[PDB]
């Protein structure tokens, strides 16, 4: 079904940009649609200081909604349970933008690195663009000076780290192909 | 009225702050294992629960040996009304 | 007392480890020789009692092999789990099967490599994914979702 | 247990020397002490004897005053009649 790529979409993520106990409550909210908090607590025998930024960050990446239930049984206790439940089309969403953000970041670096333009200064420790090096030459110089300290700059970027770049755009692919295609599966039916 | 003390000042003033004179007034001053194990099966035979504590109380022998004696043949109850007690 | 010849004689065939004899076992035990210990240990199904000559069997868990791993694995799914106590008693050294069932086929959480790392016994399908480049991973982190309903408007947006 | 540790002088040594030094009495009160004036002798008279009175009309000058309130000896400005003499 498509409940199911859903399901192994969100294993393919968190399994791969996370660590093991954030699909130890994931699979442990896959299981139970509704898992309070003291059962993942007894269930990983985990503290509540580790249980924290657990959820905190299931929460941040918008995968899973949490649902504060009431309760007044025997003792007449307030006894609060935030159950955790999966949203999908929230969860689907953030795995996409954020692909797209990857994306997006990972080729704007490429740009860069294809066309040394600024220079760097050693001895003040600032930046000088191509601009402000064709606004700082003299005429009984043959080098760029630096107002800050009137010497000669070293010219910024180089072809070589280009090529890290692209192997990070290919391997990038490499890894987010069978997502993509997980994400193009499942948009066919909007669920 | 209030009586003036006329004496050298100094003798008070020492007895004031540090007179190298403290106390000089009470107030507010306050093995082997196998016999340890049938001592430990006695002590079961009077009753069945007790503290760990209670028979570190009883026993009166080195500890450790008393807590490995414990961790062999009893189970330690940490809830309920017989918290923190081997039966 | 006899009930400490009892806990003493299953803790003596327990450092055994293997079935012997019922007379050979009270034979190394010298003095405890008597039939109340031997009929309290057909009562209990801690260590079982095979009626065939001395048989002396030991339980937690008999999963020693991946497969009854895998086994004992699907026996807990939607409920709780065990430990490391039981596995590694069972089985010695089970951390380095561990290692060796690549991809959920044995999953752990590594605490501290100083402790004999206190285990866990779950598994799901993958789990690996560990090909994920840190970089990726630093660039999944850094990204800010915007709360609310802006999220979907900004994906309708983009088209998607 | 020891005496130099329970029983403080600091809290009655600071206490007196606070009230006294400076013009709170403790912001409830203030104004209470004042640096002597020594430009004269009747200026010490008449500054040892002055009497004050914290903020009917109480500035003017009432007839149960006979004998005891000087009619005359007053300052002038803000403080005008709510100081005293004897
Ligand atoms: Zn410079």
């Amino acid at each position: 079904p498509i409940d199911d790529i859903v399901k192994n979409l969100l294993k393919f993520v968190v399994r791969g940009f996370y660590g093991g106990s954030f699909v130890l409550v994931l699979d442990a909210i896959l299981f139970h649609s509704v898992l309070a908090e003291d059962d993942l607590k007894q269930l990983l025998s985990i503290n509540k200081t580790e249980l924290g930024p657990l959820i905190a960050r299931l929460r941040s990446d918008r995968l899973i909604s949490i649902h504060k239930q009431r309760e007044y049984p025997p003792n007449s206790k307030s006894v609060e349970r935030v159950y955790y439940y999966v949203k999908y089309p929230h969860a689907i969403d953030a795995i996409k933008w954020k692909v797209h953000q990857v994306v997006q970041r990972l080729k704007d670096d490429l740009d860069k690195n294809s066309e040394p333009n600024g220079y760097m200064c050693p001895i003040c420790l600032t930046k000088y663009t191509q601009l402000e090096a064709v606004q700082l030459l003299n005429f009984d110089r043959t080098e760029f000076l630096c107002s800050l300290c009137d010497e000669p700059l070293v010219e910024d970027d180089s072809g070589k780290k280009n090529k890290e770049k692209q192997d990070k755009l290919n391997r990038l692919m490499d890894q987010i192909q069978p997502i993509i295609d997980s994400l193009k599966k499942i948009d066919d039916s909007r669920i | 009225r209030i009586t003036t003390l006329d004496e050298t000042v100094g003798v008070t003033m020492s007895h004031t702050g540090m007179s190298m004179r403290s106390d000089n007034s009470n107030f507010l001053k306050v093995m082997p294992k196998k016999e340890i194990l049938d001592y430990l099966f006695k002590l079961f035979d009077e009753y069945d629960y007790w503290s760990l504590k209670g028979l570190k109380e009883r026993t009166r022998q080195p500890e450790a040996h008393l807590k490995e004696c414990l961790d062999k043949v009893a189970t330690l109850v940490k809830k309920g009304p017989y918290a923190f007690k081997y039966t | 007392h006899d009930s400490s010849k009892l806990l003493w004689a299953t803790e003596y065939i327990q450092k055994k480890g293997k079935p012997v004899l019922v007379n050979e076992l009270l034979d190394y035990l010298s003095m405890k020789k008597d039939d109340k210990v031997i009929e309290l240990l057909k009562k209990l199904d801690r260590i079982e009692f095979d009626p065939k000559k001395g048989t002396f069997k030991y339980l937690t868990y008999d999963v020693h092999s991946p497969s009854e791993l895998l086994k004992l694995l699907r026996s807990q799914v939607t409920f709780k789990g065990i430990s490391c106590k039981d596995l590694k008693d069972g089985w010695p050294q089970c951390d380095e099967t561990i290692n060796q069932l690549e991809e959920d086929s044995k999953i752990l959480v590594l605490r501290t490599k100083k402790d004999k790392t206190p285990r866990y016994v779950w598994y799901n399908s993958g789990g690996n994914l560990k090909c994920i480049d840190e970089e990726f991973v630093k660039m999944w982190e850094n990204v800010q979702l915007p709360q609310f309903a802006e999220l979907p408007r900004k994906l309708q947006d983009l088209g998607l | 247990f020891n005496m130099k540790l329970a029983i403080n002088a600091k809290t009655i040594t600071s206490g007196l020397k606070y009230a006294l030094a400076t013009g709170n009495w403790g912001s409830s009160r203030a104004g209470v002490s004042q640096v002597l004036n020594r430009y004269t002798y009747s200026s010490t008279l008449s500054h040892l004897r002055r009497t004050n009175t914290p903020i009917a009309k109480p500035r003017q000058l009432h007839n149960t005053h006979w004998g005891l309130v000087c009619p005359a000896e007053t300052p002038e400005g803000q403080a005008c009649g709510l100081v005293k003499n004897l």
